[PDB]
DNA sequence: ATTAATTTCTTGACCTTCCCCTTGCTGGAAGGTTTATAATGGGAGCTGTCACGGATGC
DNA sequence: GCATCCGTGACAAACCTTCCAGCAAGGGGAAGGTCAAGAAATTAAT
C-alpha cells in the first residue's frame, strides 16, 4: 500500500522505524495465520496453543497472560480481532532487540533477514534484493491538501495600502517575501518584478487596466504609479518631511 | 486497531476523557449509536442512585481544527464491563486503545523516483477500502447584521 | 470578568486545544510552555532555556517541542511527573536499602 | 525553442537584449498583427517569438529597420 | 519624473499641501456612517466615502465633477482623493518634531553644541533659554532655570527676550544666522588645532553645507503646523462583526487635535503660565508619541493595553512599511500549495492542479474564451468556469502550454530557491516539482507550501521562459559544482547502475553496446553487476566543434552502457567508468556543460533522471537490520574501554593526576576506542565475503544497503554511519564540554535512557542552533544584501591595470582547495605565463574556462594576476571583463547582471547548515621570505627576524606547502635543499618566545642596577642563572627612568655592532627576561638567552569588521619601533622610522606577547600584538588587494570547514562594497577630513586631475565600515531608508537634501519603475541618456 | 419622367414620482450650563531580553 | 585620550438651547414619463 523513501534513513538517524517495519511484518504473519486458521474453521483449541506460544518469545514478558484460564467464545472474539493484524506493544528504552523480532519472524513463517525478496508491479520481474516491507502504522495528519492548496485572483482586497490579504479563510495569496525579491532581481528578472510590485498588487487603476489588457488579448506591459508607494509618500508628507518627484 | 503499540495505548483513552469512561462497572444492558447504558452491578450499587449509568455520548460535534469528533460506540451487547475500563471509543481512539492512524503494508524501497525526498506513494486501497478518507466538520456562520440602510 | 475572560481566550498561554486527537490533548494539557508575562518570549531567548540539563530526567521532558521558533520554550511534562504542593516538578522512585 | 534558447543567446550574445528584443517582436505578434515567420504547431506566440530568435531572423537593427518600414509605410 | 527630490517641510508648502485643514476632533457620526463638517474624516477636507457621490446625497453620479456643494462643502469626485489630501491642524502653539529631537544623533544639538540633555532641558517646560541679551552674561544659546529667569528679569529688564520651550528655540533656530556662522565655523575648525574637535565641528559644518546647499532652513526642522495621514490610509471600516475597525494612529490624531483645541481655549481664556506651558509640554509629548512613540517617554496605551503604532513604527522592521508592505509584499496570482513528486516531467517542466490552474488563470482564461468564441461575456464564462464545463479544461490546456510559471519556496534559501516552470495539467491539488532541482530549493518533500506566481505579460513570460526556466541554469550562483545535480534517490539508483560484482551472473558474455547492455538486463538473463567488455561508441570534440567516431573494447559493466545509453556524444569515457559518487556525477555534469553546452545538457540531466527512477524501481535498495550489520569484534573494544576508564578511575583514587588531566585522558581514550570501532565497522561494511566465477574467496566493494548511501554519498557523510552502526563518538553539553561517558550502544542495538538523555542533549544544542543561528543568517543576508544594492555591469571592460596575486591556503595543514577551481570563472588582470620568464601563453582579458583550467593544471602554477571589482574604476557598479564569469551561465556576463545580490543570495546559501613541531607531508625544497638566517655551532640555521614564512616548493615550481613561523626558531634545513616528508624541519619551543641573539661575541651586563631595576635570583632548576629581571609589575621606578638593555658587546670595554646595519649590539630588557648566561663567556651567533612566554558570529563579525575581542595593531611605517613613557599598564608605543612619519605613536593595551622589541627594525605593515585581526588598521596600511585577499582566504576557508565550496568573487564584492564610503584627508574639492563614498571621490579625480589642472587635492583613505554602517552611508537615500533606523537615516537625508537619482537596483524597487538590472538595465541606458 | 394609399415622424395632450410644504404637535439628536457640607502629593508596566554603536564623564 | 550608560536589530445628575424626522390626511410645484391628431417618404396609373 505504501511506498516509502529508504533515502531518509542514514541521514536522519531513524532506524527504529526499520526495527518496527520488521516487526509489523511479524505481527502481520501471524494475523495471516491466524486468519488462514479462521476461514477454514478447523478448530479452536489450536489458536489457545499458537496465539499462546506468540505470547512469549522474549527473555521475560512483563505480563504472563494465559489462554487456558480463557472461554471458548472470548478467544473466539481475540482471534476475529486478531485477524487485523496482531496488537503488539513495545516499551520506549525497553524495546526488543532484533533476536526477539527474528523469532516473532521465525515464528509468524517469514525469513530471518526481515527483508522479503519481493516482485515487481510495474515490471514483474523480481529484484535482486530483498524489500524491506512490512507495517509502519502512518497516520494522516491536519495538513491536508484541502488545508493548504490556496491560491487568489483578484478577490476581497485590503483598504490601508491596498493590498491583497493573506489566509485561506481570508481568501489571499502567500506573501512574496523580501527574500524572493531579492533572488528575483538576482536573476536580473525586471519585467516579472515590476509586475510583482506595481501592477499586480499595488496600483488599483494599474491592475484594473492590465485585466482589462489581458481580457482583450493584449499582453503589454503598463506600469505606473505604485498605490502603495504613494502611501510612503503621503505617510513622510503628513511626517514633516517635503518630499516630490521630479 | 493500533498494530504496533507502547503499552499507554491502554490508559490514554481512558485518562484523556473523550472515550466513555467507566465510572461504575457492570454489565452491558443496551447499548446505541448515540447512547450507552450499562447496568451497574451490586457491589457497585448506591441506595440512593437507579443503578443505571447512562453515558450520553458526543455525536459529531466541531473541534478546534475543522475534523470530527465522534464517541463510537465500540462494545458488544451482553457483555460485563467493570470499572475504568471503555464502553465506546472516541474520535481517534479503538477499544479503549490509542487508534491515531491506520495500519498497511510499507515497502523501503524507490519506485519510479516517486518517493524522492522522504515522499509517500499510495496505493489506490487507500481509498478504495476508504482507509485514510477523513472527515472533516467546518464552521460558516452566515451572520445578518443589521447596518443602516 | 474582564481579567478572568482575558486571561481565558486572549493570553498567550490560552490557545487552541488540538481536539483532533485525544493524545494531542493530552499532550496540549501536559504542555509546559514558556510564554506570556513573567515567561520568556521566542524573540528574546536565547540556547540556555532551550538546551536540557541533566535535571530534566522524568520532569520535562526533551523531546515534545515544537520545530518553530520556540523550539525549547513550549516544553511539555512526561507521564510520571505531577506537580507539587509546592509547585516544582517530582520524579517518583523506588527507595534501595543498600542494593 | 521551446526546451533550449542556448542556440539563441549563443547566436545574439547575451540574454538581456536578447529577451527585450523577443518580448519586443512578440508584443508586434500579439497586437501588431504580423505574421509569423514559424509555423505555430498549436503553440503561443512566446514560444514563437523565441524560434523567430533562434532561427537568425530577428534581431535589434532587424526588428529596428521592421518597425522602421512599417512606420514609413503608414506615413506615406 | 526621474529622480525622488527630499527637503524639510515648510508650514507655507503644507498650507499649498492642505487642501482643507481639520480643528474638530470628530472622526464620522455614531448612529449616520457620515462624517459631518470639519472633522478627521471629512468630505470637505479630504473627499467624499464613495465614488462620485457627495456627503448629504444631493450630487451623484458624474454630474457634478468639478464643483463644490456649499452645504458641507464636499468637492464630488473618486475615492482616489482620499489617499493624497492634506492635513494642516491648526496648531496654537509650535512644538517639537521628536524625529529631530531625541534621535540618535539628534541632529538638533549637533546643528547648535548643545547636549541632549540640555535639549531637554528647553523643551521640556523646565528651563528658559535666551536668544540675545544687553550683556555678555546672556550671551547666546544659555540655558537658565525658571530663579536665573526671575533673577535675569529684576537685573536686566526689557533689555533681554528669554522664553521657554518650543517657540524659544524655534526662534532661536530662525533668527540666529544663515551663512556668517556657517563661514566662522568653517574658519574656527581649521583655526584651532585639535582631533576631538574636529570630529564633531567637522560633522557640524558638514550639516550646515548641506542646510544652506539645500535650499533648507532650520525654522522648517521644527514643527508648527502637523499634518494628518489621509483618512484612506488610516480607515475607520465597519468590519462585518457589528464593531468598527479603526487605526491606532487615528487614536493619537485626536488625542492631538484634542490637546491643540485644549491649547486654543485656553489661550483665549487668559491661562496662567503653569496651564499653558504645562499645556504645550503636553502637545509635545502627544505629537512625541504619534511620531515615534518610543523615544521622548512611556509608549501610549490603548484600550487593549498595547503600545499602540507610531509614525515611526509604521516604518520599522519587518513590522514596518517597507519590509511588509513595499519591499516584501503580497501579490495577487500566487498559489500557496504543497510539493509534490513528477518524475515523468522534463527538467523545465512542473505539474499544476486543474482546480488551481483553473482559479489562477482566470483572465487568460476569459481571453481565451472570449477570442475563441466559445464564450460570449466574461460573466457566461465566469459560470463556464464555476459550473466545470468540459470545454474551460481543454482551453486551460491550450492557455497552459507555451507559457511558464514561476514556481517559490517561502522563505527562498538562495537564487535557486525561485526560478520559472512550464507546468502540466494533472489532477490533484498539489503541485507536482520536478525532483532534480528540489536540491537547488533545498526543500525536501515536508509540505512545504510553495508560492506559484503567474507571469502576465509577454515581456515577464519570455522572461520567464529564456532565463530564469530551470533549463537555462545547470550550475549554481554560489559556486560552479551543479546544485541541480542528480539528488539522493536518482543518485542511488544510479550508484546501483554503476556497480560492479565479483560472482556477476551475467559473466563471459560480450555486449554490443548500450542497446545489447539495456536489452540483457530487461529481459532478466543478466544482472546489472556484470564486469564485461563492452564495445561502446565515443565522441570527442578536440577540433573546434567537430566530433570524432571511434570504438574500442573496455573493461566495464552493463549498467555503466545502459547510463551510457543515456549519455550523449560529447562526453567521455572517463568520468563513467568510476564508482560514480555524487560529486563524481557533480564533475559529470560540470563536464558536459564545459564540452556541450546549455543545450544536450538538460536533454542528458532529463534522461539520466528518468533512467535512475526507472533503475531505483528495479533496484530494490531497502535497509535492514541484518544490512546495518554489528561488527563482530564490536563487546570487545567496549570491555577495552571500560577497562581503561577503570585503569584511569583508579589513576585517579590513588594520587598521580588530577580531575582535569584524567577528563583529558578519558576524552582521549574514547576517542581512539571510537576511532577503533569505527575502522572495525568500516572493515566489516566496505568487504564482503563473495563467491568469484570458480570457487574462490575475494573481496570487494560490498552489495550491503548501507554502503551504497555511504561510500557514494547519496544522503549522509561517513560520521552518520558509524555513529548509526558504530558507538557515538561524542556529544555536546550545555556549557561547551564534552560528555566523559559517550556512548557505548549503538542504534541497532538501542540506547538506554540515560544514553538517549546524553544523546538528546546534543540533539537538542543543534537543534537549537538551527532554529536561532540559521535567522540570523537570514537576517546577515538581509544586512549584506543592502550593502551592494547598486552593483550592475554597466560597461564591458575599464583600463585599470591591476588585480590580485591569488593563492591557495596551506594554512597550518596540507593543501585544502587547489588553484584551478579557485580562479574558475575569474578574469586575468595582466598577462599571465609560466613559473619559467618565458612562453607568455594567456592574453590580457580573458576567461577561465575550458581549455584554459587545465591548461595551467598541466604546467606548475602557483600564483596568478586575476583582475578583480576592488580595482574597477568605473562608478555605480563594475565591468563584465573585470569580474569574470556569470556563474549560472557559464560565458561572458551580460552587462546588466547584479552581481552584488547573486553574492548576497550565495553567502545567504550554506547559513542553513553552518551551525612546535612543524612536520612537512610532502617533498620540496624550503624557502623564506624576509629572509634574516644565520648558521650557528651545532650544524643548523636559526632565526632572528619575525616575519619569515617557511613555504615549501618542489621540482615542479609550485607552492605545495607553507606555514607561518614566528620569532625564535631554528631550522634543521638550509635554503634550497630538497626534503622529505615527516620530519621535523622546524624546532623551537611553543610554550616560549626567545631572544635569540646574532651578534657572536662575549657577553657583557651594563646598565643594571641588582635592587632597583633588576634583581638577583639563582634558578633552582639547573643552577645556570645570572642577574636576572622579574616582571615590570614588581619593579620599581628604576626601570621607569633608566631603560633596562642587554648591550651583548666584547667583555674588554669596547662596543660592537650588528652585522649588516649600523646598530650598535644592545638588545632591550622587556618582562619575564630571566637570562640563562654569564658574563665574559664568548656566545656564537644563535645562542638563547631567556624564556619569554606567550564560527557564524565570527563570519557577522569579520563582514562587518567593526572590533574583535582582542584588537591585534599593526605596525605603520618600517623602521625603529620603541616605547614611549614607561608601562604604567597601559601606557604608549612610538614608531621612529628613517624616511617616516617620526613623531607619529600608537597605543598597546595588552603587553602580553610583543612581537617586535622595543627599538628594532620592522617593516611596513608587519604584526605587533597576537590574535584576531582589526581589518580597520589593515586597510588603513595595508591596500585594499591585501585586505582583500585575507578575506577570501580567512572566511572562504571557513565556509569550506563547515564541508561547502564558495567561489571567492562573491565574499570579494561584498568586501568590495564595504569600503564604499571613503576618508578623504586634503581639502580643495569636497571637504577636508569627510567620509565620501568612492563614486563622489572618483567624479572629482575626473573632473580636476584628469584634464582641468593639476592636483587641487583628491587624495584619500580608505575605511571598512560596518554592514549597519555601510548600509547608512549610501548616496542613495530611499534604500537606504528600508535596512535598519529608518527614522535616523530618514532625518539625515531630511536635513541634507539628498536628492535620489535611483542609480541603485533597490532604489527603482522601492518607486516600483523598472530597475538598472538586467533587461531593466538596457532601459535605463535610455533612461539615463533621455534625461 | 408623373403620383395615389400605406408607413413612418412630429406635436399637443395627457400621466407618474420628488420634494417641499400644509397646522398641530411629538419625539429624537446635538450642544452648552449648573449643582453649592465635607472632599488637597495619583497611577502603572515588567524585568526571564542579548549583543552592537554613539555619546558622557574621569 | 579611556570605562561606562541608552537606541536598536532579533528567518454623576440634572438643567436649558437649536436642529431635524413622523403621523396625522393630504394639496401643489418641479421634473420627468406615455397616447391620438396632422406632416415627410414610398409606390402603382400613364
Ligand atoms: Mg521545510
Ligand atoms: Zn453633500
Ligand atoms: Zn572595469
Amino acid at each position: 500500500d505504501i511506498v516509502l523513501n529508504p533515502l531518509g534513513v542514514p541521514s536522519r538517524m531513524n532506524i527504529g522505524q526499520i526495527l518496527e517495519t520488521h516487526l509489523g511484518m511479524a505481527a502481520k504473519g501471524i494475523g495471516d495465520k491466524i486468519n488462514a486458521m479462521l476461514k477454514q474453521q478447523q478448530e479452536v483449541a489450536k489458536l489457545r496453543e499458537f496465539i499462546q506460544r506468540a505470547y512469549d518469545l522474549g527473555a521475560d514478558v512483563r505480563q504472563k497472560v494465559d489462554l487456558s484460564t480463557f472461554s471458548d467464545e472470548e478467544v473466539m472474539r481475540l482471534a476475529e480481532n486478531l485477524r487485523k493484524g496482531m496488537p503488539i506493544a513495545t516499551p520506549v528504552f525497553d524495546g526488543a532487540k532484533e533476536a526477539e523480532i527474528k523469532e516473532l519472524l521465525k515464528l509468524g513463517d517469514l525469513p530471518t533477514s526481515g527483508q522479503i525478496r519481493l516482485y515487481d508491479g510495474r515490471t514483474g520481474e523480481q529484484f535482486e534484493r530483498p524489500v524491506t516491507v512490512g507495517y509502519m502504522y502512518m497516520l494522516k495528519l491536519n495538513h491536508l491538501v484541502d488545508d493548504k492548496m490556496h491560491a487568489r485572483s483578484t478577490g476581497s482586497y485590503s483598504l490601508v495600502t491596498q493590498q491583497p490579504l493573506g489566509g485561506k479563510a481570508q481568501f489571499g495569496g502567500q506573501r512574496f517575501g523580501e527574500m524572493e525579491v531579492w533572488a528575483l532581481e538576482a536573476y536580473g528578472a525586471a519585467y516579472t518584478l515590476q509586475e510583482m510590485l506595481t501592477v499586480k498588487s499595488d496600483d488599483v487603476n494599474g491592475r484594473t487596466k492590465m485585466y482589462k489588457n489581458i481580457v482583450d488579448g493584449n499582453h503589454q506591459m503598463e506600469p505606473g504609479m505604485p498605490e502603495s508607494f504613494n502611501v510612503l509618500l503621503k505617510e513622510i508628507r503628513s511626517l514633516g518631511i517635503n518630499i516630490e518627484l521630479e | 486497531k493500533p498494530l504496533v503499540g507502547t503499552g499507554m495505548e491502554r490508559a490514554v483513552a481512558v485518562d484523556s476523557g473523550v472515550t466513555a469512561v467507566a465510572k461504575r462497572g457492570g454489565v452491558v444492558q443496551y447499548v446505541d449509536a448515540s447512547r450507552i447504558v450499562i447496568k451497574v452491578n451490586e457491589d457497585e450499587m448506591y441506595p440512593g442512585e437507579a443503578g443505571i449509568d447512562i453515558y450520553n455520548l458526543t455525536k459529531y460535534t466541531r473541534s478546534n481544527q475543522n475534523t470530527c469528533i465522534n464517541q463510537m460506540p465500540c462494545v458488544s451487547l451482553g457483555e460485563p464491563v467493570e470499572r475504568g475500563d471503555v464502553l465506546a471509543d472516541g474520535p481517534s481512539t479503538d477499544l479503549g486503545e490509542l487508534a491515531l492512524g491506520q495500519n498497511m503494508r510499507v515497502a523501503f524501497m524507490p519506485w519510479n523516483g516517486y518517493n524522492f525526498e522522504d515522499s509517500i506513494l499510495v496505493s489506490e486501497r487507500v481509498v478504495q477500502e476508504d482507509r485514510f478518507t477523513t472527515i472533516h466538520i467546518q464552521e460558516l456562520a452566515c451572520v445578518s447584521r443589521d447596518t443602516k440602510l | 470578568s474582564a481579567a478572568v475572560k482575558e486571561f481565558f481566550g486572549s493570553s498567550q498561554l490560552s490557545q487552541f486545544m488540538d481536539q483532533n486527537n485525544p493524545l494531542s490533548e493530552i499532550t496540549h494539557k501536559r504542555r509546559i510552555s514558556a510564554l506570556g508575562p513573567g515567561g520568556l518570549t521566542r524573540e528574546r531567548a536565547g540556547f540556555e532555556v532551550r538546551d536540557v540539563h541533566p535535571t530534566h530526567y522524568g520532569r520535562v521532558c526533551p523531546i515534545e517541542t515544537p520545530e518553530g521558533p520556540n523550539i525549547g520554550l513550549i516544553n511539555s511534562l512526561s507521564v510520571y511527573a505531577q506537580t507539587n504542593e509546592y509547585g516544582f516538578l517530582e520524579t517518583p522512585y523506588r527507595k534501595v536499602t543498600d542494593g | 525553442a521551446r526546451v533550449t534558447v542556448q542556440d539563441a543567446v549563443e547566436k545574439i550574445g547575451n540574454r538581456f537584449d536578447l529577451v527585450l528584443v523577443a518580448a519586443r517582436r512578440a508584443r508586434q505578434m500579439q497586437v501588431g498583427g504580423k505574421d509569423p515567420l514559424v509555423p505555430e504547431e498549436n503553440d503561443k506566440t512566446t514560444v514563437i517569438a523565441l524560434r523567430e530568435i533562434e532561427e537568425g531572423l530577428i534581431n535589434n537593427q532587424i526588428l529596428d529597420v521592421r518597425e522602421r518600414q512599417e512606420q514609413q509605410e503608414q506615413e506615406a | 519624473f526621474d529622480a525622488i527630490k527630499i527637503a524639510l517641510a515648510s508650514p507655507d508648502m503644507i498650507r499649498s499641501w492642505s487642501f482643507g485643514e481639520v480643528k474638530k476632533p470628530e472622526t464620522i457620526n455614531y448612529r449616520t456612517f457620515k462624517p459631518e463638517r470639519d472633522g478627521l474624516f471629512c468630505a470637505r477636507i479630504f473627499g467624499p466615502v464613495k465614488d462620485y457621490e457627495c456627503l448629504c446625497g444631493k450630487y451623484k453620479r458624474l454630474k457634478h465633477r468639478g464643483v463644490i456643494c456649499e452645504k458641507c462643502g464636499v468637492e464630488v469626485t473618486q475615492t482616489k482623493v482620499r489617499r493624497e489630501r492634506m492635513g494642516h491642524i491648526e496648531l496654537a502653539s509650535p512644538t517639537a518634531h521628536i524625529w529631530f529631537l531625541k534621535s540618535l544623533p539628534s541632529r538638533i544639538g549637533l546643528l547648535l553644541d548643545m547636549p541632549l540633555r540640555d535639549i531637554e532641558r528647553v523643551l521640556y517646560f523646565e528651563s528658559y533659554v535666551v536668544i540675545e541679551g544687553g550683556m555678555t552674561n546672556l550671551e547666546r544659546q544659555q540655558i537658565l532655570t525658571e530663579e536665573q529667569y526671575l533673577d535675569a528679569l529684576e537685573e536686566f529688564g526689557d533689555e533681554f527676550d528669554a522664553k521657554m520651550g518650543a517657540e524659544a528655540i524655534q526662534a532661536l533656530l530662525k533668527s540666529m544666522d544663515l551663512e556668517q556662522e556657517c563661514e566662522q565655523l568653517r574658519e574656527e575648525l581649521n583655526e584651532t588645532n585639535s582631533e576631538t574637535k574636529r570630529k564633531k565641528l567637522t560633522k557640524r559644518i558638514k550639516l550646515l553645507e548641506a542646510f544652506v546647499q539645500s535650499g533648507n532652513k532650520p525654522e522648517w526642522m521644527i514643527l508648527t503646523v502637523l499634518p494628518v495621514l489621509p483618512p484612506d490610509l488610516r480607515p475607520l471600516v465597519p468590519l462585518d462583526g457589528g464593531r468598527f475597525a479603526t487605526s491606532d494612529l487615528n487614536d493619537l490624531y485626536r488625542r492631538v487635535i484634542n490637546r491643540n483645541n485644549r491649547l486654543k481655549r485656553l489661550l483665549d481664556l487668559a491661562a496662567p503660565d503653569i496651564i499653558v506651558r504645562n499645556e504645550k509640554r503636553m502637545l509635545q509629548e502627544a505629537v512625541d508619541a504619534l511620531l515615534d512613540n518610543g523615544r521622548r517617554g512611556r509608549a501610549i496605551t490603548g484600550s487593549n493595553k498595547r503600545p499602540l503604532k507610531s509614525l515611526a513604527d509604521m516604518i520599522k522592521g519587518k513590522q514596518g512599511r517597507f519590509r511588509q508592505n513595499l519591499l516584501g509584499k503580497r501579490v495577487d496570482y500566487s498559489g500557496r500549495s504543497v510539493i509534490t513528486v513528477g518524475p515523468y516531467l522534463r527538467l523545465h517542466q512542473c505539474g499544476l492542479p486543474k482546480k488551481m490552474a483553473l482559479e489562477l488563470f482566470k483572465p487568460f482564461i476569459y481571453g481565451k474564451l472570449e477570442l475563441r468564441g466559445l464564450a460570449t461575456t466574461i460573466k457566461a464564462a465566469k459560470k463556464m468556469v464555476e459550473r466545470e464545463e468540459a470545454v474551460v479544461w481543454d482551453i486551460l490546456d491550450e492557455v497552459i502550454r507555451e507559457h511558464p510559471v514561476l514556481l517559490n519556496r517561502a522563505p527562498t534559501l538562495h537564487r535557486l530557491g525561485i526560478q520559472a516552470f512550464e507546468p502540466v495539467l494533472i489532477e490533484g491539488k498539489a503541485i507536482q516539482l520536478h525532483p532534480l532541482v528540489c536540491a537547488a530549493y533545498n526543500a525536501d518533500f515536508d509540505g512545504d507550501q510553495m508560492a506559484v506566481h503567474v507571469p502576465l505579460t509577454l515581456e515577464a513570460q519570455l522572461e520567464a521562459r529564456a532565463l530564469m526556466m530551470s533549463t537555462n541554469n545547470i550550475l549554481s550562483p554560489a559556486n560552479g559544482e551543479p546544485i541541480i545535480v542528480p539528488s539522493q534517490d536518482v543518485v542511488l539508483g544510479l550508484y546501483y547502475m554503476t556497480r560492479d560484482c565479483v560472482n556477476a551472473k551475467g559473466e563471459g558474455m560480450v555486449l554490443t553496446g548500450p542497446k545489447e547492455a539495456e536489452r540483457l538486463y530487461r529481459s532478466g538473463l543478466a544482472s546489472l553487476h556484470a564486469r564485461v567488455k563492452v564495445r561502446i561508441t565515443e565522441y570527442e570534440k578536440d577540433a573546434n566543434g567537430e566530433l570524432v567516431a571511434k570504438t574500442s573494447l573496455k573493461d566495464t559493466t552493463v549498467g555503466r552502457a545502459i547510463l551510457w545509453m543515456i549519455v550523449p556524444k560529447g562526453l567521455p569515457y572517463s568520468i563513467v567508468n568510476q564508482a560514480l559518487g555524487k560529486k563524481a556525477i557533480s564533475k559529470m555534469l560540470n563536464t558536459c556543460y564545459r564540452i556541450l553546452g546549455l543545450k544536450p545538457t538538460v536533454i542528458f540531466a532529463d534522461q539520466i533522471m528518468y533512467t535512475g527512477f526507472a533503475y531505483a524501481a528495479r533496484s530494490g535498495a531497502s535497509v535492514g537490520i541484518d544490512d546495518m550489520v554489528i561488527p563482530e569484534k564490536k563487546h570487545e573494544i567496549i570491555s577495552e574501554a571500560e577497562a581503561e576508564v577503570a585503569e584511569i578511575q583508579e589513576q585517579f583514587q590513588s594520587g598521580l593526576v588530577t580531575a582535569g588531566e584524567r577528563y583529558n585522558k578519558v576524552i582521549d581514550i574514547w576517542a581512539a576506542a571510537n576511532d577503533r570501532v569505527s575502522k572495525a565497522m568500516m572493515d566489516n561494511l566496505q568487504t564482503e565475503t563473495v563467491i568469484n566465477r570458480d570457487g574462490q574467496e575475494e573481496k570487494q566493494v560490498s552489495f550491503n544497503s548501507i554502503y551504497m548511501m555511504a561510500d557514494s554519498g547519496a544522503r549522509g557523510s561517513a560520521a552518520q554511519i558509524r555513529q548509526l552502526a558504530g558507538m557515538r563518538g561524542l556529544m555536546a553539553k550545555p556549557d561547551g564540554s564534552i560528555i566523559e561517558t559517550p556512548i557505548t550502544a549503538n542504534f541497532r542495538e538501542g540506547l538506554n535512557v540515560l544514553q538517549y538523555f546524553i544523546s538528546t542533549h546534543g540533539a537538542r544544542k543543534g537543534l537549537a542552533d538551527t532554529a536561532l543561528k540559521t535567522a540570523n543568517s537570514g537576517y546577515l543576508t538581509r544586512r549584506l544584501v543592502d550593502v551592494a544594492q547598486d552593483l550592475v555591469v554597466t560597461e564591458d571592460d575599464c583600463g585599470t591595470h591591476e588585480g590580485i596575486m591569488m593563492t591557495p591556503v596551506i594554512e597550518g595543514g596540507d593543501v585544502k582547495e587547489p588553484l584551478r577551481d579557485r580562479v574558475l570563472g575569474r578574469v586575468t588582470a595582466e598577462d599571465v605565463l609560466k613559473p619559467g620568464t618565458a612562453d607568455i601563453l594567456v592574453p590580457r582579458n580573458t576567461l577561465l574556462h575550458e581549455q584554459w583550467c587545465d591548461l595551467l593544471e598541466e604546467n606548475s602554477v602557483d600564483a596568478v594576476k586575476v583582475r578583480s571589482v576592488v580595482s574597477c574604476d568605473t562608478d555605480f557598479g563594475v565591468c563584465a571583463h573585470c569580474y569574470g564569469r556569470d556563474l549560472a551561465r557559464g560565458h561572458i556576463i551580460n552587462k546588466g547582471e547584479a552581481i552584488g545580490v547573486i553574492a548576497a543570495q550565495s553567502i545567504g546559501e550554506p547559513g542553513t547548515q553552518l551551525t612546535s613541531s612543524i612536520q612537512v607531508k610532502n617533498k620540496g625544497s624550503i624557502k623564506l621570505s624576509n629572509v634574516k638566517s644565520v648558521v650557528n655551532s651545532s650544524g643548523k640555521l636559526v632565526i632572528t627576524s619575525r616575519n619569515t614564512e617557511l613555504k615549501l616548493i618542489d621540482e615542479f615550481g609550485r607552492t605545495k606547502e607553507s606555514y607561518k613561523v614566528p620569532y625564535g626558531a631554528v631550522l634543521a634545513k638550509g635554503d634550497g635543499e630538497q626534503v622529505a616528508g615527516g620530519e621535523t624541519v622546524a624546532n623551537w619551543d611553543p610554550h616560549t618566545m626567545p631572544v635569540i641573539t646574532e651578534v657572536s661575541g662575549f657577553v657583557r651586563f651594563t646598565d643594571m642596577i641588582d635592587g632597583q631595576t633588576i634583581t638577583r635570583q639563582t634558578d633552582e632548576l639547573t643552577g645556570l642563572s645570572s642577574l636576572v629581571v622579574l616582571d615590570s609589575a614588581e619593579r620599581t621606578a628604576g626601570g621607569k627612568d633608566l631603560r633596562p638593555a642587554l648591550k651583548i658587546v666584547d667583555a674588554q670595554g669596547n662596543d660592537v655592532l650588528i652585522p649588516g646595519t649600523d646598530m650598535p649590539a644592545q638588545y632591550f630588557l622587556p618582562g619575564k627576561a630571566i637570562v640563562q648566561l654569564e658574563d665574559g663567556v664568548q656566545i656564537s651567533s644563535g645562542d638563547t638567552l631567556a624564556r619569554i612566554p606567550q564560527g557564524l558570529p565570527r563570519v557577522a563579525d569579520l563582514f562587518e569588521a567593526r572590533r574583535p575581542k582582542e584588537p591585534a595593531i599593526l605596525a605603520e611605517i618600517s623602521g625603529i619601533v620603541s616605547f614611549g613613557k614607561e608601562t604604567k599598564g597601559k601606557r604608549r608605543l612610538v614608531i621612529t622610522p628613517v624616511d617616516g612619519s617620526d613623531p607619529y605613536e600608537e597605543m598597546i593595551p595588552k603587553w602580553r606577547q610583543l612581537n617586535v622589541f622595543e627599538g628594532e627594525r620592522v617593516e611596513r605593515g608587519d604584526v605587533i600584538s597576537d590574535g584576531p585581526e582589526a581589518p580597520h588598521d589593515i586597510l588603513r596600511l595595508r591596500g585594499v588587494h591585501a585586505v582583500t585577499r585575507y578575506i577570501v582566504n580567512e572566511v572562504q576557508d571557513v565556509y569550506r570547514l563547515q564541508g561547502v565550496k564558495i567561489n571567492d568573487k562573491h565574499i570579494e564584492v561584498i568586501v568590495r562594497q564595504m569600503l564604499r564610503k571613503a576618508t578623504i584627508v586634503n581639502a580643495g574639492s569636497s571637504d577636508f577630513l569627510e567620509g565620501e563614498q568612492v563614486e563622489y571621490s572618483r567624479v572629482k579625480i575626473a573632473n580636476r586631475e584628469l584634464e582641468a589642472n593639476g592636483k587641487v587635492g583628491a587624495t584619500y583613505s580608505r575605511d571598512l565600515l560596518g554592514i549597519t554602517k555601510a548600509s547608512l552611508a549610501t548616496e542613495s537615500f530611499i534604500s537606504a531608508a528600508s535596512f535598519q533606523e529608518t527614522t535616523r537615516v530618514l532625518t539625515e537625508a531630511a536635513v541634507a537634501g539628498k536628492r535620489d537619482e535611483l542609480r541603485g537596483l533597490k532604489e527603482n524597487v522601492i518607486v516600483g519603475r523598472l530597475i538598472p538590472a538586467g533587461t531593466g538595465y538596457a532601459y535605463h541606458q535610455d533612461r539615463m541618456r533621455r534625461r
